[PDB]
RNA sequence: AAGGUAAGUAU
């Protein structure tokens, strides 16, 4: 019933009465805890960060590298979609449905 | 032996609904069956102590024309699990099969 | 001549092979037995014909016979040589400048034989020309044919065969020389016997076969159903498409079943051994062809049911002699429904309780003879049947029913209300009776008769086979109608109803 | 195709006889023709065809 | 390009599988702008058109709906579940989950078959059915 | 042995540049500052002992996270069933080959710092745990067997057994004796270091997934670039917020367009205004060279050698 | 010689006991 | 042109004289005559003769 | 003539065409053929040193 | 119809431009990147 | 040796082609 | 590592 809005205050996955498909352990996951979180992604960003300039900057060069061979898929027609809102309101008023 | 079935024989029009669930078929169900304005009838054979259902139950309709509707009409649909089938009850009464003995010789 | 050829053939014939295993079972097999392979589809198989050199094992070229005096064994390949070995292509292929020089030779001698007969005032003879059958490039050995007339009309028909690839929509292998045009050049009538015979023979290739779960001996004469009625069914009723490759997918369950033993090894498809639902068949990996035909084969409890037709059989059998056994007794214990199928018989099949005393000599097989009754005496005893599925190397039913006694007798879960009995025990695969154990005083030629006669014609058993013969489509052997009336004209009041046209 | 209608016509007159009173035995000698007769039996299974050696 | 109805809301697709009555729900999770999500979309938008008496296609995101991520262990890309007669079916295809299948059918009517055979199997009450192609290999060579 | 330790030397030699201009952070030094951790002083023994018990505490986690009693890892590291597991159970507990890894690598640490500990408490004397130390640097493919944890580790046990090859040849050269009496486990040692160096990326990228809460198609792609790039660009040439439906039909002409062009038929549709007439044009060029361009880029790759699949075939060949 | 009629056991359906009536 | 819904095959209520008719006219009564039951033992025919 | 169909073979090397024609086109064509063949070889028509030969 | 009605195509495909950026945004910054 | 068909050219010298390559004979 | 969970039925 695509449209239509979710009444709130019930669970989805319980409502509908589902069975937990457990296909395999250790694929799926199954405040003090959110500051030792905030901490432990703090210490991950700051090992991380010993290399992330020189490989975003290596990164970006190599992007630019490759737009200039081959940009992306609306910009060879960028020139048409600039010219394409000339056409007239009644012109595609009147497109024909039929194939 | 069946006298219930005698006050049943009330409406001609008796369908023979079989493919029943044990749970799924109910005096609900044949209520939301019961399409026809005319007077349906929700017996159903089940067990004699757990009450359990073997599928096949009987709805009678004073309506011929409802009969052949209902036919075509609730063939293969039904609101519970277990999908519902309808066949043309050739129950008989002693009476008859004692005819049908004495008419069986030719 | 060229090595590259060869390498490329087998490296594309074990591609073949493997897909075959893949199609049979998700994993790879360990042994991969090349019995099924390369058995003939008139046997029962793919029948693949092969340049290689596979050299069969010995262990596999065992086979038994459970004759009525003893089951006897058999090893075709026993030779004092090199293992046995399927025979390649090219072992039964002319050369082709020996092609050459037979057709001229066979030519030459055929043009001589013309001009000799022309003076005979007759037409060739074609029957001395018999010594020069099968040779030629032309096709000498249809230089007879009846179609000749018809067939010299045409002319050049080699560019039609090639540009038939244009005509057809199909590939054409046989685009350098047309069939009933040139003769069948090649000769491949020995490759059958030699592969056949070089697998073990036609019972050593068999007895992998489930051939032996059938009580008929349809070793000739015996129907292969190729295509069943639901093919009928299916072409008629104009299938889908999931239809179309459910019914495609038949001959291959078909003689995945007929396969059974030699694919459903222990050494073949290594892993965690598993059972059916409610049966006795150990299957190791899953087979879904296998698994399903299985199911299909056990349905409704038939394994509980054979059981119970099989203590019931001995049963009355007992029942019936129980005067010479002195039986007081002969009943049964209240066995838990499962414990027909169970690994360990826990509850004893059959008490029987004689009078006073009972002697009892030491264990052993039926095929013994030998008896000392001193050896034990008890008021109790004890039998036991183990309904059994044998696979194409634990079929020996005499050493499994010894090592299955030794187990379940001497045992702590088991629980045997006497110490003194026999345990009995059925190959269904194999259809093959046996006991170990003790025995009554004279009834070890009883039990034996007993079981034979029983196994004869069971009514479980019966079904079993019948279902078998179903499933596999093999059909019984057609009997012989009496197409002779000479005893009929005298017997003619004696039939019921009988007329003629 | 004069014996392929004959064998439907025999046929019929064994659908149309009772299986107790059609004949358990159809001792035809015409063995070519037992064979479509054959065919037109297994419409009967509980009846048998068997060759008839002699010849009414 | 993606026009086949999408589930904005998670509870929404959870009644949207639950008003059924005699069709397969085939609620496709993941997210469009996936490639090879993209591609199964193609493949879904094709066969909708031939099988929408029967076969109904419902697409998902993940990031707007994540409370039917843990349920039944959506971590995949092109993961498909066959929701139908509101029961998940079992169908199994030579993997080992055999209740979601998550890459792109290479043909359609492959996709097609699967479909049909799906809807036969809930039809007749079974909550397992097998599929005539096994996808344990992929036949490469 | 030596030839392939040469091999494997000559090989670490060949590949040696360093791009890794790092900003030194020192992420170990960075979590000893975290509040999180306090830093003491300790035995090294007792440091292993504590390494051991909370890799045991990892994978008592790892294993019942989910509740399932069905697998079962005992204090020396080794997994074992509870009973006889269950198809489906067997099924529910499973773990991917870098679990694999990781229990190996547990169990080997493990079974180091229990030796060292052992010998510690008197019974064996030193000599004997330099050889065990050799043996088990040496041995661990036939002591763990990494092989089906890992296919790569395979290459180091394999190299392992050269330098021991070459270890124990030196030692029993002359008047020692030609028994088990080698210890120079440094050799191995400083191999399996590295090689754990190598590997301990994965197993703690690994552990971070689990610790959190988020626990053929380049052609396809390229099609469905193209046909969400030019429907985008319609939706913001066809003014959506008045006409809707007619936008869908637009597609169809799509469809029809590229069909024309399979066809090879003439295409023209008056109804149609001319810039989208243009804009279809360009679409249909587009995808045209790029049709053509991978179906004889397949049909190559067919004729080459490569493996290809029955569909991806048909569907070359009808390119073709 | 002549054979009693040969009785058997309904293990199925019955809820009398677990085990088969003996 | 959608494909038609699967459903489950349903058998002929009764049999009739017109419906055998069809079935006289369209069926398996040829394909019955040729048997598809193939000998245990070896043809005579080559291994590939096709 | 009518519109012969062309299909392709794909030998994973090339492309080879069928072609399928009008039936009463196609045996007319190949009574045509089997005739100029039968008219060529009566007549010596076409040299022997052509490589494709009936007779080897 | 099977399908979404214009409004819920337009949709998608605006959601579909803003989360791949590889073909849509002003810049390629990544796949799932939610700013181009 | 069941596991694989083996090349043909490790017994290559073994024999030669059409070694037991018998012709046929006439039937009826 | 795996490619080896029958489904159904109410507790």
């Amino acid at each position: 019933f695509l449209g239509m809005p979710a009444p709130l205050g019930y669970v989805p996955g319980l409502g509908r009465g589902a069975t937990g498909f457990t296909t395999r352990s250790d694929i799926g996951p199954a405040k003090d805890d959110e500051e030792a979180d905030a901490i432990y992604a703090a210490l991950d960003k700051r090992m991380d960060e010993r290399r992330k300039e020189r490989r975003e900057q290596r990164e970006k060069e190599e992007i630019e590298k490759y737009r200039m061979e081959r940009p992306k898929i609306q910009q060879q027609f960028s020139d048409l979609k600039r010219k394409l809102a000339e056409v007239t309101e009644e012109e595609w008023l009147s497109i024909p449905e039929v194939g | 032996e069946d006298p219930s079935l005698l006050e049943w024989d009330a409406d001609d029009f008796r369908i023979f609904c079989g493919d029943l669930g044990n749970e799924v078929n109910d005096d609900i169900l044949a209520r939301a069956f019961s399409r026809f304005p005319s007077f349906l009838k929700a017996k159903v054979i089940r067990d004699k102590r757990t009450g359990k259902t073997k599928g096949y139950g009987f709805v009678s309709f004073k309506d011929p024309s409802d009969y052949v509707r209902a036919m075509r009409e609730m063939n293969g649909k039904y609101v519970g699990s277990r999908p519902i089938k309808l066949r043309k009850s050739m129950w008989k009464d002693r009476n008859l099969d004692v005819v049908r003995k004495k008419q069986k010789e030719k | 001549n060229t090595q590259e050829l060869l390498d490329l053939l087998v490296k594309c014939e074990n591609k073949i092979q493997t897909r075959i295993k893949i199609g049979l079972n998700s994993k790879m097999p360990s042994r991969f037995p090349p019995v099924v392979f390369y058995t003939p589809k008139e046997l029962g198989g793919l029948g693949m014909l092969s340049m290689g050199h596979v050299l069969i094992p010995q262990s596999d070229l065992r086979w038994s016979k459970q004759t009525d005096v003893g089951i006897t064994h058999f090893r075709s390949g026993m030779s004092h040589e090199e293992d046995q070995l399927i025979p390649n292509l090219y072992r039964y292929i002319q050369p082709w400048e020996s092609e050459f020089i037979d057709s001229q030779r066979v030519w030459a001698e055929y043009a001589l034989k013309r001009q000799e007969a022309i003076a005979q005032n007759r037409r060739l003879t074609l029957e001395d020309l018999e010594d020069s059958w099968d040779r030629g490039i032309p096709r000498i050995n249809t230089l007879f044919q009846k179609d000749r007339h018809t067939l010299a009309y045409d002319k050049g028909w080699r560019v039609r065969t090639d540009f038939k690839q244009y005509q057809v929509l199909k590939q054409n292998p046989f685009w350098w020389t047309h069939q009933r045009h040139d003769g069948k050049l090649w000769n491949l009538n020995n490759y059958r016997t030699d592969m056949i015979q070089a697998l073990g023979g036609v019972e050593g290739i068999l007895e992998h076969t489930l051939f032996k779960g059938t009580y008929f001996p349809t070793w000739e004469g015996l129907f292969w159903e190729k295509a069943s009625g639901f093919e009928e069914s299916m072409k008629w009723k104009k299938l889908t498409n999931a239809q179309r490759s459910g019914l495609n997918q038949i001959p291959n369950r078909r003689f995945t079943l007929w396969w059974s033993p030699t694919i459903n090894r222990a050494n073949v498809y290594v892993g965690f051994q598993v059972q059916l639902d409610l049966t006795g068949i150990f299957m190791h990996g899953k087979i879904p062809t296998l698994k399903i035909s299985l199911i299909q084969i056990f349905r409704a409890h038939l394994w509980q049911k054979i059981h119970e037709s099989i203590v019931m059989d001995l049963c009355q059998v007992f029942d019936q002699e129980l005067d010479a056994l002195e039986i007081e007794t002969v009943q049964k214990e209240t066995i838990h429904p499962r414990k027909s199928y169970k690994m360990n018989s826990s509850c004893a099949d059959i008490l029987l309780f004689a009078s006073y005393k009972w002697n009892v000599s030491r264990p052993s097989l039926l095929a013994d003879s030998k008896d000392v009754m001193d050896s034990t005496t008890t008021q109790k005893y004890w039998i036991d049947i183990q309904l059994r599925w044998g696979d194409y190397d634990s079929h020996d039913i005499e050493r499994y029913a010894r090592a299955k006694f030794l187990d379940y007798t001497t045992d702590n879960m088991s629980i045997y209300p006497s110490p003194t009995g026999v345990l009995i025990a059925i190959d269904l695969a194999y259809n093959l009776h046996s006991a170990y154990g003790n025995w009554f005083p004279g009834s070890k030629p009883l039990i034996q008769q007993a079981m034979a006669k029983i196994m004869k014609a069971n009514p479980a058993l019966y079904v079993l086979r019948e279902r078998i013969r179903k499933g596999l489509q093999l059909y019984s052997s057609e009997p012989t109608e009496p197409y002779l009336s000479s005893q009929n004209y005298g017997e003619l009041f004696s039939n019921q109803i009988i007329w003629f046209v | 195709l004069a014996k392929w209608k004959t064998a439907e016509e025999v046929a019929a007159l064994i659908r149309s006889l009772p299986v107790e009173e059609q004949p358990k035995q159809i001792i035809v000698t015409r063995k070519g023709m037992l064979d479509p007769l054959e065919v037109h039996l297994l419409d009967f299974p509980n009846i048998v065809i068997k060759g008839s050696e002699l010849q009414l | 390009s993606y026009m086949l109805p999408h589930l904005h809301n998670g509870w929404q697709v959870d009644q949207a599988i639950l008003s059924e009555e005699d069709r397969v729900v085939v609620i496709r999770f993941g997210h469009d702008w996936d490639p090879t999500c993209m591609k199964m979309d193609e493949v879904l938008y094709s066969i909708a058109e031939k099988v929408k008496n029967f076969a109904v296609i419902y697409l998902v995101d993940i990031t707007e709906v994540p409370d039917f991520n843990k349920m039944y262990e959506l971590y995949d890309p092109c993961t498909v579940m066959f929701f139908f007669r509101n029961k998940h079916i079992m169908i199994d295809l030579g993997t080992g989950n055999n209740n979601k299948i998550n890459w792109a059918m290479e043909d359609k009517q492959e996709m097609v078959d699967i479909i049909e055979t799906v809807y036969r199997g809930a039809r007749k009450g079974r909550g397992l059915v097998v599929s005539p192609k096994d996808y344990s290999t992929k036949y490469r060579y | 042995s030596y030839q392939k330790l040469l091999k494997y030397y000559v090989l670490n030699a060949l590949k040696h540049r360093p791009p890794k201009a790092q900003k030194k952070r020192y992420l170990f030094r960075s979590f000893k500052a975290t509040k999180f951790f306090q830093s003491t002083k300790l035995d090294w023994v007792e440091v292993g002992l504590q390494v051991c018990r909370q890799g045991y505490n990892m994978l008592n986690l790892l294993i019942h996270r989910k509740n399932l009693n069905y697998l079962h890892l005992d204090y020396n590291f080794n997994l074992k069933p509870v009973k006889t597991l269950t198809t489906k159970e067997r099924k529910k507990s499973r773990f991917g080959n870098a679990f694999h890894l990781c229990r190996e690598v547990l169990r080997l640490t493990k079974l180091v710092v229990d030796s060292h500990v052992q010998y510690r408490l008197g019974n064996v004397d030193a000599f004997q745990l330099a050889d065990g130390l050799q043996y088990i640097f040496a041995h661990v493919g036939q002591l763990t067997g990494m092989y089906r944890y890992k296919y790569k580790l395979m290459r180091q046990i394999r190299m392992c057994k050269d330098l021991k090859h070459l270890i124990y040849y030196r030692f029993n050269t002359g008047p020692v004796g030609k028994g088990p009496g080698c210890g120079f486990w440094a050799a191995g040692w400083r191999v399996w270091l590295f090689f754990m160096r190598g590997i301990t990326p994965l197993l703690e990228r690994w552990l971070g997934n689990l610790l959190a809460r988020q626990f053929q198609r380049v052609e396809s792609h390229f099609d469905l670039e193209l046909r969400a790039a030019v429907m985008h660009d319609i939706l913001d040439m066809m003014p959506e917020g008045i006409k809707q439906n007619k936008a869908r039909t637009i597609l169809q002409h799509l469809s029809e367009a590229w069909r024309c062009w399979k066809a090879n038929i003439p295409w023209k549709v008056p109804g149609l205004p001319t810039p989208i007439e243009n804009m279809i044009l360009r679409y249909v060029k587009a995808k045209a060279d790029w049709w053509t361009n991978t179906a004889h880029y397949n049909r190559e790759r067919i004729r080459r050698g490569a493996t290809v699949d029955k569909t991806v075939c048909k569907k070359n060949l009808g390119r073709l | 010689n002549v054979s009693q009629k040969r009785k058997y056991r309904q293990y199925m359906n019955r809820k009398g006991g677990f085990n088969r009536p003996l | 042109k959608p494909l038609p819904a699967p459903l489950d095959g349903q058998r002929k209520k009764r049999g009739g004289r017109r419906y055998r008719k069809m079935k006289e006219r369209l069926g398996l009564t040829e394909i019955r005559k040729q048997a598809n039951r193939m000998s245990f033992g070896e043809i005579e025919e080559d291994a590939y003769q096709e | 003539f009518k519109e012969v169909g062309i299909e392709f073979m794909d030998l994973y090397s090339h492309l080879v065409p069928v072609y399928d024609v009008e039936p009463l086109e196609k045996i007319t064509d190949a009574y045509l053929d089997q005739y100029l063949w039968y008219e060529a070889d009566k007549r010596r028509l076409f040299p022997p040193w052509i490589k494709p030969a009936d007779t080897e | 119809e099977v399908y979404a009605p214009g409004l819920d195509i337009e949709s998608s495909l605006k959601q579909l431009a803003e989360r791949r950026t590889d073909i849509f945004g002003v810049e390629e910054t990544a796949i799932g990147k939610k700013i181009g | 040796p069941t596991g694989e068909v083996l090349s043909l050219v490790g017994k290559l010298e073994g024999t030669r082609m059409g070694d037991k390559a018998q012709r046929t004979k006439p039937q009826m």
